[PDB]
């Protein structure tokens, strides 16, 4: 039934990750779970092959894209620039992520940079927070009067994603499962 | 309320961000332009230059409205201090116009610049594909000669007018940035912030390299006896036995490489070199081949092997496909991650070692690409092609190339052939450490004031005869400039890295070779399957610049500063050699 989300043409960028809940169990995770594709997929606090046996309250589905590298961010008890700014996950985390390369989709020659993420916040999300405010991000103590300047940066610039990059600044998407107990 | 320091790094990370984009687009855009030359490619290439190099100015100023001073973390203030130099615009805006239409102009001179001698004026050369191939393998005095005056009267008197500005705007620009002239901001290089007994001085270098040239010297003139007199067999109207040696014989247009004496001075011609290109060109061996194989000496010490990028990605042979290229060996570091290499190579023996530093470049390139941009470079111009040339070492040695199927098992390279190989290495390789000193020993006294205008040439030829024993066909008074005659002078390039790379080359391979309990000369050592030597040749090549070379280098050789035993104890062999040859016979220049 959640078919749909993942053969989607286009992904939310970081910043504005997509949030979808499923009412209907008739999909299953046999085709996930058995999926030569995905590149990750580290469940926390479950497991795979025990996820067919269960149903749970509440099924949350967040999609969004990020650089290879910065996969390793999305996980309990992670600190980088994509976990402090971007998409917490908390570590009492109960759920199951997923991510594969999409090198092809998301990447065009001369650049893709439509997809963007956060640079500067003020201070970090809390788990699952969703911040696109676009308010200039004023370090200094001068304030910025809505345009950056000396001290005062915009927040949000976008990945630049090319087929010629490396693995690490390569684009894969990602999926995000939570559950309710 | 958030410290000077603090609110610095938050600028730093914005400009990093921001930097590394904009650099990979320029990357890509030139890149294009090289693979493929192309009109349109040519203009887009201009204008995402332009886009870089006008971004960089602006974030210069920015940079330096956080106060040097008040950063404490030394690994944030390099990268600070590294940004906030200030380019050619921390002076008058109508200077500024004024020096690079001085340097457009000579570089143009020098470009185009071509010369007739006074036989069949209507030839009139150019210095590109034309005089040099010439000094190359000509044997005639007087070909040779007027090939040299010619030139060196030609542009000399163009250039000798606009190179004095030159030097007064430069210094106006040094005195500006609190430099003591420009000089001193070219010695701004090697300097060391560490401050942990690790520190360095602009100061220092100086009498690091004087020091340095003083040991060498010995070696130096004993090289030099010997070429002067198998010389003397070829041109032996010319040369004096107690005296210095005539330039324009020196193969190039200046005695910058003796290599090209190698036919002259050969010491054993009965035993040919030994050339392992028909061994490649007879196993149908092909350009991806001889990659691949440095690839593994890489893998083999400890290295990664490439990315799939870059054997995707890389241009690795000519374009059959009529696309025209200009072909020069280069290692990319194209900033997103994404490494290449822009050889189109041909097959034989050289471009087989080429290959070996070309891509050890990339290695260094992947090693720092976890520091920050503005530390993600090696930590002082000598490193890059220091290393880079280290591989192209191990990967000769006659045991690697045998031990890779080069030739037949047990083919015991004699002695004879050792010194004659080794001097080739020394034609090369020793014959342009003096040449190199004493230019930009010329160069720094100039600029500190220490030469007035009419004593230049008269100063600089002084210089020639009493360091490098090289001596002028006819007198040049001012109104001859030769210095700017080189390239690296007359467009506006740093000169001293090829003396201090080539004192870091062997520091680094004795370190490694005595890391993989290698035995016997120095000069045969390879340091392939060592991963003792891989893993600590690594521990400095991740650095980056992002610790006073100083340190870098003490953590691979066990010493914080260069010293030359290894470069004398690579040659000790040849040494020895030519002290015997040189036994019965005068060694040393008179000056005149
Ligand atoms: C680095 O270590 C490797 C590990 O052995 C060396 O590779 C091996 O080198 C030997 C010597 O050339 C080759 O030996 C031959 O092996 C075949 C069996 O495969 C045997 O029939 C022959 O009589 C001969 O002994 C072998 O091909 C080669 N093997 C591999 C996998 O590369 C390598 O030569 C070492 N290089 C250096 C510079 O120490
Ligand atoms: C080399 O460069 C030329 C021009 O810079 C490239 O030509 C372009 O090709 C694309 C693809 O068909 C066209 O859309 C453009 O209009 C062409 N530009 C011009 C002005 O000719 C060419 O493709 C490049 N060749 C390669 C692949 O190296
Ligand atoms: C470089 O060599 C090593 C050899 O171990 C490669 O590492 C593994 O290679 C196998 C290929 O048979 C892969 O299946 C593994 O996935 C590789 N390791 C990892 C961590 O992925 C390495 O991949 C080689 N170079 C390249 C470009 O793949
Ligand atoms: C996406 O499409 C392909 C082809 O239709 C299919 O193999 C794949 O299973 C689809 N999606 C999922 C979630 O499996």
């Amino acid at each position: 039934t959640f078919g749909e989300v993942f053969n989607a043409t286009t992904f939310a960028s970081v910043y504005a990750w997509n949030r979808k809940r499923i009412s209907n169990c008739v999909a299953d995770y046999s085709v996930l779970y058995n999926s030569t594709s995905f590149s990750t997929f580290k469940c926390y606090g479950v497991s795979p092959t025990k996820l067919n046996d269960l149903c749970f309250t509440n099924v949350y589905a967040d999609s969004f894209v990020v650089r290879g590298d910065e996969v390793r961010q999305i996980a309990p008890g992670q600190t980088g620039r994509i976990a402090d700014y971007n998409y917490k996950l908390p570590d009492d985390f109960t759920g199951c992520v997923i991510a594969w390369n999409s090198n092809n989709l998301d990447s065009k020659v001369g650049g893709n940079y439509n997809y963007l993420y956060r640079l500067f916040r003020k201070s970090n999300l809390k788990p699952f927070e969703r911040d696109i405010s676009t308010e200039i991000y004023q370090a200094g103590s001068t304030p910025c009067n809505g345009v950056e300047g000396f001290n005062c940066y915009f927040p949000l610039q976008s990945y630049g994603f090319h087929p010629t990059n490396g693995v690490g600044y390569q684009p894969y998407r990602v999926v995000v499962l939570s559950f309710e107990l | 309320p958030s410290t000077i320091e603090e609110l610095a790094k938050t600028f730093l990370d914005k400009f990093n961000q921001e930097a590394e984009d904009l650099d990979h687009q320029r990357s890509l855009a030139a890149w294009n332009y090289n693979t493929n030359i192309t009109k349109e490619n040519t203009e887009k290439m201009n204008e995402a230059e332009a886009k870089w190099s006008a971004f960089y100015e602006e974030q210069s100023k920015l940079a330096k409205d956080y106060p040097l001073q008040e950063i404490q973390n030394f690994t944030l203030k390099r990268q600070l201090q590294a940004l906030q130099q200030s380019g050619s615009s921390a002076l008058s805006a109508n200077k500024r116009e004024q020096l690079n239409t001085i340097l457009n102009t000579m570089s143009t001179i020098y470009s185009t610049g071509k010369v007739c001698n006074p036989k069949k004026p209507q030839e009139c050369l150019l210095l590109e594909p034309g005089l040099d191939e010439i000094m190359a393998n000509s044997t005639d005095y007087s070909e040779r000669l007027w090939v040299w005056e010619g030139w060196r009267s030609e542009v000399g008197k163009q250039l000798r007018p606009l190179y004095e500005e030159y030097v007064v705007l430069k210094n106006e620009m040094a005195r500006a940035n609190n430099y003591e002239d420009y000089g001193d901001y070219w010695r701004g290089d090697y300097e060391a912030e560490g401050a942990d007994g690790y520190g360095y001085n602009r100061n220092q270098l100086i009498e690091d390299v004087e020091r340095t040239f003083a040991e060498i010297k010995p070696l130096y003139e004993h090289l030099h006896a010997y070429v002067r007199a198998k010389l003397m067999n070829t041109y032996p109207s010319y040369i004096s036995p107690t005296g210095c040696l005539p330039a324009h014989l020196l193969g190039d247009m200046w005695g910058r490489f003796w290599t090209n004496l190698y036919s002259l001075t050969v010491p054993f011609p009965e035993k040919p070199n030994i050339d392992v290109t028909d061994a490649m060109i007879n196993q149908n061996w092909n350009a991806v081949r001889i990659f691949k194989e440095a690839e593994k000496f890489f893998v083999s010490v400890g290295l990664p092997n490439m990315t799939q990028g870059f054997w995707e990605n890389s241009m690795l042979t000519e374009p059959t496909d009529g696309r025209k290229v200009v072909c020069h060996p280069t290692a990319w570091d194209l900033q997103k991650g994404d490494f290449r290499i822009k050889m189109c190579t041909k097959v034989t023996m050289d471009n087989f070692l080429t290959a070996h530093h070309e891509m050890g470049h990339i290695q260094y390139d992947m090693a720092y690409a976890m520091q920050p941009y503005l530390l993600r470079n090696g930590a002082n111009e000598g490193f890059h092609e220091a290393v880079g040339e280290i591989m192209s070492l191990s990967a000769s040695t006659p045991k690697h190339l045998k031990s890779i199927g080069l030739l037949p098992s047990d083919f015991r390279e004699d002695n004879e052939t050792e010194i004659n190989f080794l001097l080739k290495q020394a034609l090369t390789i020793v014959g342009t450490l003096p040449f190199t000193y004493m230019l930009e020993k010329w160069r720094w006294m100039v600029f500190k004031g220490e030469i007035p205008k009419d004593q230049w040439m008269k100063k600089w030829w002084e210089m020639k005869r009493e360091i490098v024993g090289v001596m002028e066909p006819v007198p040049h008074d001012e109104t001859y400039c030769d210095p700017a005659a080189l390239y690296h002078v007359s467009n506006d390039f740093s000169f001293i890295r090829y003396y201090t790379r080539t004192i870091y080359q062997f520091q680094f391979q004795e370190a490694l070779c005595q890391a993989a309990k290698h035995e016997g000369p120095l000069h045969k050592c390879d340091i392939s399957n060592s991963t003792e030597a891989g893993q600590k040749l690594l521990n400095m090549l991740r650095l980056g610049k992002s610790k006073p070379w100083t340190l870098a280098l003490e953590n691979v050789v066990g010493a914080r500063n260069m010293d030359v035993r290894p470069l004398l104890n690579y040659f000790e062999p040849l040494f020895g050699w030519l002290k015997d040859q040189n036994r019965n016979s005068f060694v040393g220049w008179n000056t005149d």
